């Protein structure tokens, strides 16, 4: 009775209880999301607490199975999974006083309270409030109140928490065999043992680096364009030759540019293709619209939807005798359920979601035969991938015509082409260098290449040199604004959207090679194609089985991440940004600055 | 006319677990399989060696019946010549194996809103499993190299696990009652057939 025999018993047993406990914890979960009551809260917290402890209880067993005597490289995975030592390898005043911190931050950050110099009495907060300021307001001075504003009441108490923060963790990441922090967050790509398919935690660096030096002149070309365009609206804040204003972008912290579309629309009197009126002068409802879903997902080959799909999935707003958390979401509950979460209205957004969300679900069941350790994505960035792509092929026209909700004797000019890429670039492309910078200075953080007396400092011109943003008033040491975002206050990882960004159109240029389309990329279709299905299927039902190097190549035909497929997506917006960009500079200059 | 009564196992009330299988023998009587067709609804009726039309006409010396419920996703190993956790430690069926299975959903009745965990089954075993043999056993398995005494935990567990039904469940994971049919013809004269 070797290990291997050990290893795989202890799985079994794993296997057979974990589905039970984690089938209640969802139950309770969901039963709290339909209706708000303080008994499903408790029950809520009873199922978690049962499902911590056993997790907790069977990983401290775990670790009884040393690595290097177990040669499956499946079972291998589940016990790797299994045996992160996390917080527990701390004595008990740093984690309790790590978890006390983490509190205080998620707190400060939640009840951010930010109020003007005139009136306490009446003062916003950040959503609403400062949200709806910095996104529908077009007066230069009111939002620079607020960009500040949010960045010294709550930026200042966060600051000597996270410098407290930032050593437990790395006192952590040292106790579990790492390096920084930093290093195990890139721990979720990394691959050993199988040959040809490794890839080292450093590999992702070099690799991201790689990745933005050939996104960079299209960066460029729009950030010209937006330049010269913003230059309208505000004529005496921004120079032809410079960086950006940081709070002019219409968003809290720039991640996305998506509200600066009706400053920098194409063609104005074009619109864009609406299909709420013709939805809503056809009788159309939310069942027709998931009923719509299915019938195209099943045109590529995917199975339908379960009959307990159904009947246990609430896909309205029961209205104000219920109480209802309305966030799309798809649920697994294991054990052959699936659900889905929205309180669904007659919308195109509505619909477009309704594929995202269901192709979720459809991932979800790919793999509903794998072990429980191993049902999920290859990686953190290859499940929202696929609800993209199946959302961006019934966007199409095309898609619209054949369902009826468009004319048939539409005919589609070349401006509402550059009005749909250009919204498209503003959200997909614009977002990209600030995940870079965010991640960049992370990892110089947790490794100790800046010092603690220079993080504002590293931050501003990395956000000068990288994005392209310039601060509207100078920060001394005191602050912290990277704690201003969500997912730094919160601990979580950031790398993750660049990563899916990426893949997703890789994804899609092979299922649209697979279906023998000819034209632009952007104009696909994947309904109607058997072979597109199968092809993508083949990597859907993996799970984590395989190094996601693997899982890539079985759909892209390729080892590693690349950018050629995102590039040939944009290549008629790139043109006509080139053609437009001929009067105007291309670039951007560190030196200059509002408050110079 | 006696009537062999094949309808007090296909109807009773409750069913017993996949490892401890109840047994219940046919004779002295006419069969009437006319009978059987009720309940329309199966999910899977598969015949193996005779066939469900000339069946009427034959008389052979016993006939058993076994009785027991298992999950959707595991009927498929009450066929001869398959492997799995059910087909080698619970219940195996012989290569020259001669009659029918009969399967159909039971959510209605044998699932419950907080969970069913009244039928188990055999998850580990030292050793497989002979045709047409039962196991109550319910001694510590040991999975290690150290003498366990009887105790959970460490290398130790218990065999039998719970199913735990649910009546959300998915169509593979919602109970399936099961019932095979097995004939034999021995030297004595054969009495039990219908007219
Ligand atoms: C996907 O195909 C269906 C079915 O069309 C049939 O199969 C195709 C592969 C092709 O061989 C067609 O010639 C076949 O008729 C399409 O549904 C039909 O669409 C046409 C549009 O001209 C319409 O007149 C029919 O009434 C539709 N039949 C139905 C709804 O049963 C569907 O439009 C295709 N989806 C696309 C192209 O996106
Ligand atoms: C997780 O932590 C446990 C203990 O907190 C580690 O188990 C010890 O590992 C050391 C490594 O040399 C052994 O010398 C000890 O005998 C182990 N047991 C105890 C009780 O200390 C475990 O190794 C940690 N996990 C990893 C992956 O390092
Ligand atoms: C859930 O909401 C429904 C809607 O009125 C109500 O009938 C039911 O009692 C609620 N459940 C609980 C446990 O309160
Ligand atoms: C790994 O373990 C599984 C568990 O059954 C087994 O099926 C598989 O054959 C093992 N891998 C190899 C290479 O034998
Ligand atoms: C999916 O459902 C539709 C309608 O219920 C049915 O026509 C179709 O055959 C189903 N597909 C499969 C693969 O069962
Ligand atoms: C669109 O096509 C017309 C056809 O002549 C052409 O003149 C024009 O330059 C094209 N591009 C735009 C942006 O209109
Ligand atoms: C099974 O028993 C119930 C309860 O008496 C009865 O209603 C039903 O008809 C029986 N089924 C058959 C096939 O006789
Ligand atoms: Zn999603």
């Amino acid at each position: 009775s070797t290990i291997e025999e050990q290893a795989k018993t202890f799985l079994d047993k794993f296997n057979h209880e974990a589905e039970d406990l984690f089938y209640q914890s969802s139950l309770a979960s969901w039963n709290y999301n339909t209706n708000i009551t303080e008994e499903n809260v408790q029950n809520m917290n009873n199922a978690g607490d049962k499902w911590s402890a056993f997790l907790k209880e069977q990983s401290t067993l775990a670790q009884m199975y040393p690595l290097q005597e177990i040669q499956n490289l499946t079972v291998k995975l589940q016990l790797q999974a299994l045996q992160q030592n996390g917080s527990s390898v701390l004595s008990e005043d740093k984690s309790k006083r790590l978890n006390t911190i983490l509190n205080t931050m998620s707190t400060i950050y939640s009840t951010g309270k930010v109020c003007n110099p005139d009136n306490p009495q009446e003062c916003l907060l950040l959503e609403p409030g400062l949200n709806e300021i910095m996104a529908n307001s077009l007066d230069y001075n009111e939002r620079l109140w607020a960009w500040e504003s949010w960045r010294s009441e709550v930026g200042k108490q966060l600051r000597p928490l996270y410098e407290e923060y930032v050593v437990l963790k790395n006192e952590m990441a040292r106790a579990n065999h790492y390096e920084d922090y930093g290093d195990y967050w890139r721990g979720d790509y990394e691959v050993n043992g199988v040959d040809g398919y490794d890839y080292s935690r450093g590999q992702l660096i070099e690799d991201v680096e790689h990745t933005f030096e050939e996104i960079k002149p299209l960066y460029e070309h729009l950030h010209a364009y937006v330049r010269a365009k913003l230059m309208n609206a505000y004529p005496s804040y921004i120079s032809p030759i410079g960086c950006l204003p940081a709070h002019l972008l219409g968003d809290m912290w720039g991640r996305f540019w998506t509200n600066l579309y009706s400053l920098t629309v194409p063609f104005g009197q074009k619109p864009n293709i609406d299909v709420t009126d013709a939805m809503v002068d056809q009788a159309w409802d939310a069942q027709r619209i998931f009923k719509e879903a299915e019938k195209f997902f099943v045109s590529v080959g995917l199975p339908n939807m379960t009959q307990g799909f159904w009947e246990n999935s609430m896909l309205t707003d029961p209205g104000n005798v219920q109480k209802a958390v309305c966030h799309p979401t798809a649920w697994d509950l294991g054990k052959g359920d699936f659900r889905i979460l929205m309180c669904t209205k007659v919308t195109m957004d509505d619909f477009l979601t309704a594929h995202h969300e269901m192709g979720h679900i459809q991932y979800d069941m790919a793999y509903a035969a794998q072990p429980f350790l191993l049902r999920n994505g290859a990686n953190e960035g290859f499940h929202e991938a696929v609800g993209e792509i199946m959302s961006l092929s019934a966007a199409t026209p095309k898609h619209l015509k054949s369902i009826g909700l468009l004319s048939p004797d539409f005919q589609e000019d070349n401006e509402t082409e550059i009005n749909f890429l250009l919204k498209q670039a503003l959200t997909i492309v614009g977002t990209l260098p600030f995940t870079y910078m965010l991640e960049k200075w992370r990892w110089m953080v947790f490794k100790g290449e800046i010092p603690k007396d220079q993080w504002m400092k590293k931050w501003w011109e990395m956000k000068r040199e990288i994005v392209g943003v310039v601060e509207p008033v100078p920060h001394d040491e005191t602050y912290c604004d990277p704690a201003s975002l969500f997912h730094v206050s919160n601990d979580y990882s950031f790398i993750r959207y660049y990563t899916r960004t990426l893949y997703q159109f890789q994804f899609q240029e092979a299922l649209c090679q697979a279906a023998k389309h000819e034209g632009p990329l952007h104009k696909c279709d994947i309904s109607n194609s058997t072979e597109a299905g199968q092809k993508l299927f083949n990597m859907l039902r993996l799970g984590k089985s395989e190094p996601w190097t693997l899982a890539l190549e079985n759909v892209v035909g390729a080892k590693n991440m690349n950018v050629r497929p995102l590039l040939n997506y944009f290549e008629p917006l790139f043109t006509w940004l080139k053609d437009q960009n001929k009067n105007s500079f291309v670039g951007w200059s560190t030196d200059w600055s509002p408050y110079a | 006319t006696n009537l062999c009564p094949f309808d007090e196992v296909f109807n009773a009330t409750r069913f017993a677990s996949v490892y401890a299988w109840n047994r219940k023998r046919i004779s002295n009587c006419v069969a009437d399989y006319s009978v059987l067709y009720n309940f329309a609804p199966f999910f899977a009726f598969k015949c193996y060696g005779v066939s469900p039309t000339k069946l009427n006409d034959l008389c052979f010396t016993n006939v058993y019946a076994d009785s027991f419920v298992i999950r959707g996703n595991e009927v498929s190993q009450i066929a001869p010549g398959q492997t799995g956790n059910i087909a080698d430690y619970n219940y195996k069926l012989p290569d020259d194996f001669t009659g029918c299975v009969i399967a159909w959903n039971s959510n209605k009745l044998d699932s419950t809103v907080g969970g069913n965990y009244n039928y188990r089954y055999r998850l580990f075993r030292k050793s497989k499993l002979k045709p047409f043999e039962r196991d109550i056993s319910t001694e510590i398995y040991q999975a290690g190299n150290k003498p366990c005494n009887g105790v959970a935990g460490v290398n130790c567990y218990f065999p039998l696990q719970s199913y735990g039904f649910r009546p959300t469940y998915g169509v593979g994971h919602q109970p399936y009652r099961v019932v095979v049919l097995s004939f034999e013809l021995l030297h004595a004269p054969a009495t039990v057939c219908g007219p």
